[PDB]
């Protein structure tokens, strides 16, 4: 039960008590967003082709 | 002094952000017009509250915040609300129509068209910072914007601000206050994509806030307004160390240093006490021992789970009000001899304690009574994995039938992202088990 | 923001559509001349969803009226609220469709469809942010069934990312005009399977049985049937038209109600249905709402399973009591909800009750029991088609038998698809 | 009406409990994976406690206490007794035990073993494991090497325990026995001792000069029914019930079952369950738990009671299923979900 690192100021205080010791790049993001946009475009083109038939 | 930029995404993020900045203004003595009489340095300074507020030459104190939603009805409430004079129009970003509770619509379809605009409005705030710490991101798991657009934003923030810390406040989905059914999908999808980009995330389960409001505030049917004012109190106690003089959690990095030994396991459990009804005419004020003991009651946790059947990696005690170290240690000593508090073997069994002498501030006309002392406990316990297990099971039920999957595929998402995200959650669940359970 | 464009096609479609506008205009305080005379600003908060603002404080329904003969729309223009509609939005021919899907879809309707799309385009271009379309029609005639589904296909071609919902009256031999209704309905259902997001299936036999058995109307008329439909449509659209819990456009609503694209045929219901001054308790509202006698698809929900369920309560009542009663109904009927869509029963409350009731409840069920309705149509279809009876009315308009065989196969597949999700665990 | 789900089909106790619930006309059984239940008759292993108590508006009850395994595993029961101050290393009603891996207590066990042979004391020990099921992994020996060679021969965690060399022997027969007590702990953590117990008796004469003949030493029902030729001779199925056993103690030793034995049994049951109460109580949890326990005891020739083990999923005596399962419905299930001369003894605390 040891208290350590006691710091005090006018606003309050803090301390520690111990009881016992023991990324995707910009281009890759753009690639994924554009890949999904192209899958949307392909699906919509299939719908428009279906409607054209 | 090092600035922090808050980002509020989607309805849940915006409304909670609105609740928080209202409370911040009350705590710092900032009037709705932005003026702050106690601030004697006009148009500048590097006080602790300047981490969250910039200053104009006219003496207005402006939140370092951006609000982004894919439809305008929620942010229009900010534009016309009590604190409308606080924010500049460029801080409030609204789209035309929303993501329809569809992660793929928020991440890919609509996110691609608005991400560059959001980054430019964020960059404008960063340019006013002499030493930017990083970002606090508020959002729901279940919404199409809160899940889909947040994960895209977090990815780009890691590109544009690689050194900066990013903290999340995430609303975990609860059927009691939701009319959606696809939220388990959106939660798993956004957790998978955001996991590597978030340094520390505080999950709030609407189920827990709802029941606390029912049980402790005697509100029969809590509204979002009830929930958000309670959530903003917890958020304020977590961010108070960034906004006031102190020596614990004084910058965002310290949150990871004190609460997250292993990067993927970065979801600390928050517990708050006391929550007292303002309508309660007669109330006896609770002691340091009583509010500290209440931090180990599951009924006061932001996520319902049983820490007795997990292990702790870190524990932080954040007090506000009439609290001195002597009473804290006397309370902790008693609690050890009565509670199941087991740490992992490779961590010290201890508590980092922070005390701010100013008692909690409550909104005039709110549901919460003023108390002489309160505490928020932040503990990294493996018991929070119970919340992942609940979510992953609901995901598994629907995904085995591919229910609702066509909505996501129809927005350009591939089906393999579902299983890739689910396998990542399976690994996350396994990580919690390896840390917290014996053979 | 969140504007809806309404279309009504054919005799049934225009008579039900007109009643719908009578009901919600009264709810919003709009008189027959389009002038507002309400007593609550809640009536105007979401008035733009269905009405346009003309100068002079006039509100004009965003409604397009379509028919291949002038008769019914002449009646509409003479009706109670006839003057409220934009005169430019009456689009009609003279030939009629002779209760013939081919005339509505391929010949007579094809000549008129472009001018309907012109009006649709004009209304859409004046929308701040178009939320989607709704169509009222019957499936058993020629204009609403054939030209209605032609319109839906043309609208999806021009507005491929806009929600399209329908209120579709299904034919019944017991409330029938011609023997070819099963042909027209079967041809139409396949169009709806592909091109709508939600289709509310209103069975004329259910409406008749409700009027006869529950309302004690000895001799129901189409007018009596349409009173039930307009009241149901009002309840179904309550949360779009009034402030409340739901902050959702049509897409968000469809996302949460439609787990598989083709299984989007909904079973609506309404409570109370009384033959009258007595107050209905929340238990009574909830119990009657889930009773098959209060639903309008003539399908027994106990014969299938609910994929998703939504309920809308109207009036001033205890939300706590609403939650308790909804849980009580779910436990009484635990076997009839699929267990692989968690929390698939959702509720919403609106404080504003409909005309003449202190409280009411509207039921929206996506149940696999709707397959019984398609089975009925399929049987009636096959009984005639096996002998190729009455086909000459259709081959005379250029159709051949193969298109009928494909429509039959398409609806039999739809029935099969329902059966597989009713047995899934 | 109430709903319940069955997830352990191999439970004889809760097959009868489920039968009674249905026969009330007020309980409906759902599919095992339907989450909208009030009562879960859960699985023995990996019961998903984390998914309980999150269904809106449903009070949910489960027939197992999360964390009660610490009492119901042989290795963890030894650890619990040694490391809990309320039980302590000096506990008088539990035999000297050590945990042995093939942490580990190999050297400490050898230490007390060496001292025991110094004073020429009885140096017989029994090695057992909870993973070894139904009389398999048991070995009794008076020499430590045979125990440890048998332990590391197996890959499972074992416990070596002092073998009670002086057991109370029933007459006629000169025969061993053990006492099974059934204990129900409800959601309020009331501790109910079923008034009816059973003695699982050996039908062979006890022979302390041969620990390889494990039929007169192991009082298991499966071991007696298979290996003992005198099975069922003195009592049906080698099961003597409290009325006869009490009459025997009065006739043979001029005392009663209540005085000589049952006071200690109640003390032990109460000490074990009160010890783990803070760790497993569901008093302020979002779901509630109850559990049926099977305590197994030994009695020595001095009428001292020793706890042997605690079973977390016990079976019941054939003639006692009806009464006990009705009691489970009464005090554990209907207490939370009420319907439209108690058989238990409440151990107070
Ligand atoms: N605590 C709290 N939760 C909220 C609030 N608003 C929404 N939620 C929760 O957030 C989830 C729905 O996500 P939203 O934030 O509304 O959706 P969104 O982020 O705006 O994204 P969209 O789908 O495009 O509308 C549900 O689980 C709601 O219960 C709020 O103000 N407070
Ligand atoms: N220390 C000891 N001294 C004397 N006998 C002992 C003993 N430990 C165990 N026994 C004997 O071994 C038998 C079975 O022991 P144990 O309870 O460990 O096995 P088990 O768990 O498979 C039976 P159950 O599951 O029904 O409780 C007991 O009936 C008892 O007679
Ligand atoms: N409920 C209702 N059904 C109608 C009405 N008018 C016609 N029907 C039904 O609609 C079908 C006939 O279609 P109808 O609309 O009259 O033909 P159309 O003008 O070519 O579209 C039959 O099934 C009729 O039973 C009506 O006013 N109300
Ligand atoms: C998940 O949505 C709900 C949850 C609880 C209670 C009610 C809801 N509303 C639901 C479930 C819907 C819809 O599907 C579409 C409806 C509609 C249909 C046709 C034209 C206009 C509007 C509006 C509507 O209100
Ligand atoms: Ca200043
Ligand atoms: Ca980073
Ligand atoms: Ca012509
Ligand atoms: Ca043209
Ligand atoms: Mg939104
Ligand atoms: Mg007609
Ligand atoms: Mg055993």
């Amino acid at each position: 039960m040891e208290v350590i690192e006691l710091n005090k100021c006018t606003s309050g205080q803090s301390f520690e008590v111990i009881l016992k010791p023991p990324d995707p790049s910009l281009e890759e993001i753009q690639k994924k967003l554009e890949a999904a946009e192209e899958r949307r475009k392909y699906q919509e083109a299939e719908l428009l082709k279906h409607l054209a038939e | 002094m090092r600035e922090c930029i808050s980002i509020h995404v989607g309805q849940a993020g915006v409304q909670i952000g609105n609740a928080c900045w209202e409370l911040y203004c009350l705590e710092h003595g900032i009037q709705p017009d932005g003026q702050m009489p106690s601030d004697k340095t006009i148009g500048g300074g590097d006080d602790s509250f300047n981490t969250f507020f910039s200053e104009t030459g006219a003496g207005k104190h402006v939140p370092r915040a951006v609000f982004v939603d894919l439809e305008p009805t929620v942010i229009d409430e900010v534009r016309t609300g009590t604190y409308r004079q606080l924010f500049h129009p460029e801080q409030l970003i609204t789209g035309k129509e929303d993501a329809a509770n569809n992660y793929a619509r928020g991440h890919y379809t609509i996110g691609k068209e608005i991400i560059d605009l959001v980054l430019d409005r964020i960059r404008k705030l960063a340019d006013q910072c002499t030493g930017l710490q990083g970002f606090l991101v508020f959002h729901s798991f279940g919404g199409g914007t809160g899940s889909g657009f947040t994960s895209l934003l977090m990815e780009r923030l890691s590109v544009d601000y690689g050194k900066k810390s990013k903290l999340e406040f995430s609303i975990y989905p609860a059927p009691q206050v939701s009319t959606a059914v696809v939220e388990p999908y959106n939660s798993i999808l956004t957790t998978h994509t955001t996991l590597e980009h978030s340094d520390c995330a505080f999950m709030v389960d609407n189920e827990a806030i709802y029941d606390i409001c029912r049980r402790n505030l005697d509100i029969e049917r809590p509204t979002y307004t009830n929930l958000n004012r309670l959530i903003s109190q917890i958020v304020s106690s977590i961010t108070a160390s960034l906004r006031f003089d102190g020596a614990l959690n004084v910058d965002l990095t310290e949150f990871q240093t004190n609460l997250v030994p292993y990067p993927r396991i970065h979801f600390p459990l928050a517990t708050y006490a006391p929550v007292i009804s303002a309508e309660k005419a007669y109330h006896e004020q609770l002691s340091v021992a009583e509010i500290t003991n209440a931090c180990f009651e599951p009924a006061n946790q932001m996520v319902k789970c049983d820490p007795r059947h997990g292990k702790y990696m870190a524990c932080c005690l954040l007090y506000r009000g009439d609290v001195v170290p002597k009473d804290v240690n006397a309370a902790i000593a008693t609690i050890k001899t009565k509670r199941s508090i087991q740490f992992v073997d490779w961590c010290p069994t201890g508590f980092k304690v922070g005390i701010n002498y100013q008692p909690p501030t409550v909104v005039p006309g709110g549901d919460l009574a003023k108390v002489q002392r309160a505490v928020c406990m932040l503990s990294n316990t493996t018991a929070i994995a119970e919340a992942w297990a609940r979510l992953d099971h609901k995901f598994d039920l629907m995904y085995a039938k591919r229910a609702f999957v066509h909505w996501y595929v129809g927005e350009g998402m591939e089906e393999g992202e579902f299983s890739e995200a689910r396998e990542d959650m399976a690994a996350l669940e396994k990580d919690y088990e390896e840390v917290g359970v014996d053979s | 923001m969140r504007e809806i464009v309404h279309i009504q096609a054919g005799q049934c479609g225009n008579q039900i559509g007109a009643k719908f506008w009578e009901v919600i205009s009264d709810e919003h305080g709009i008189d027959p001349t389009g002038s507002y005379h309400g007593d609550s600003d809640l009536q105007l908060e979401r008035i733009n969803v269905y009405y346009n603002e003309a100068t002079g404080n006039k509100y004009v329904p965003r409604a397009i009226l379509v028919d291949l003969e002038p008769g019914t729309m002449d009646s509409v223009r003479s009706g109670p609220f006839g003057q409220i509609f934009r005169p430019d939005n009456f689009v009609f021919g003279q030939s009629g469709a002779g209760n013939n899907w081919a005339k509505g879809h391929y010949t007579e309707g094809a000549e008129l469809v472009d001018s309907v799309l012109d009006v649709v385009r004009k209304e859409s271009e004046s929308c701040d942010c178009l939320q989607g379309f709704q169509l009222t029609h019957s499936l058993g005639g020629g204009t609403g069934s054939g030209m209605g589904t032609l319109l839906i296909s043309k609208i999806r071609e021009e507005y491929p990312d806009r929600i399209m919902n329908t209120f579709s009256v299904m034919p019944s031999p017991k409330v029938s005009d011609t023997v070819v209704e099963p042909y027209n309905a079967t041809l139409s259902v396949h169009q709806l399977v592909e091109n709508t997001d939600e289709t509310y299936c209103i069975d004329n036999e259910a409406l008749y049985d409700i009027c006869f058995r529950t309302l004690k109307l000895t001799t129901p008329t189409y007018g009596d049937l349409n009173h039930l439909v307009s009241a149901t449509m009002s309840g179904v659209t309550t949360c779009l038209r009034f402030p409340g819990q739901l902050n959702a456009d049509l897409r968000k609503l469809a996302v949460n109600m439609v787990p598989f694209p083709r299984l989007h045929f909904f079973m609506p219901g309404f409570a109370p249905l009384t033959s009258q001054y007595r107050a209905l308790t929340v238990p009574e509202l909830t119990q009657q709402m889930f009773d098959s006698k209060n639903m309008m698809a003539a399908c027994d929900p106990r014969h299938g399973r609910y994929l998703t369920v939504a309920a809308i309560f109207r009036g001033r009542m205890s939300m706590k009591e609403v939650d308790e009663q909804m849980l009580n109904v779910q436990n009484k009927n635990s076997s009839y909800f699929v267990e692989w869509i968690p929390n698939n029963v959702k509720t919403a409350v609106c404080d504003i009750p409909p005309r003449g009731l202190k409280m009411s409840a509207t039921f929206i069920g996506n149940s696999t029991a709707i397959q019984e309705l398609f089975k009925r149509i399929s049987e009636q279809f096959t009984a005639m088609f096996r002998r190729k009876a009455f086909l000459h009315w259709y081959t005379g308009e250029g159709m051949d038998e193969m298109e009928f065989t494909e429509a039959e196969s398409n609806m039999n597949d739809l029935v099969s698809e329902y059966q597989q999700y009713q047995d899934a665990t | 009406m109430y709903t319940f789900v069955v997830r352990d089909e191999n439970s004889s106790v809760y097959a009868e409990v489920s039968r009674l619930l249905l026969a009330t006309g007020q309980w409906k059984r759902l599919r095992k994976d339907n989450p909208r239940f009030n009562l879960m008759l859960g699985e023995r292993n990996r019961l998903p406690f984390g998914r309980l108590g999150h269904e809106p508006g449903l009070v949910q009850l489960v027939n197992y206490y999360r964390g009660a395994d610490k009492l119901c595993r042989k290795a963890s029961l030894v650890k619990l007794i040694k490391t809990s101050p309320e039980l302590s290393e000096s506990c008088t009603w539990f035999p000297e035990s050590y945990v042995i891996y093939p942490t580990d207590e190999r050297e400490v066990f050898l230490a007390a073993y060496n001292r025991r042979r110094e004073g020429r004391e009885g140096n017989v020990w029994i090695a057992k494991s909870s993973a070894g099921a139904k009389g398999e992994g048991i070995l009794i020996s008076s020499e430590a090497s045979e125990l440890l060679d048998f332990i590391d021969e197996q890959g499972q965690v074992h416990v070596i325990q002092k073998y009670l060399e002086k057991p109370l022997l029933l007459e006629p027969g000169h025969r061993k026995f053990d006492i099974r007590s059934w204990v129900l702990v409800d959601h309020l953590y009331n501790i109910y001792l079923y008034r009816e117990g059973v003695l699982r008796t050996s039908s062979e004469p006890y022979n302390s000069a041969n620990f390889q003949d494990k039929t007169c030493h192991l009082t298991n029902h499966c071991i007696q029914k298979e290996y003992s030729k005198n099975y069922g001779r003195y009592e049906e199925g080698n099961e003597m019930f409290f009325e006869e056993f009490n009459q025997y103690l009065m006739d043979a030793l001029n005392t009663t079952l209540e005085n000589s034995i049952l006071l200690q049994i109640k003390h032990i049951i109460r000490s074990c369950l009160m010890c783990i109460e803070p760790a497993i109580s569901t008093k302020h949890l979002h779901y509630q738990s109850f559990q049926l326990f099977g305590f197994d005891f030994m009695v020595d020739e001095e009428l001292k009671v020793w706890l042997i083990e605690v079973n977390g999923a016990p079976a019941c005596a054939q003639k006692l299923y009806a009464e006990l399962c009705q009691g489970i419905v009464d005090v554990a299930i209907s207490s939370v979900f009420p319907l439209a001369t108690s058989i238990f003894i409440k151990l107070h605390h």
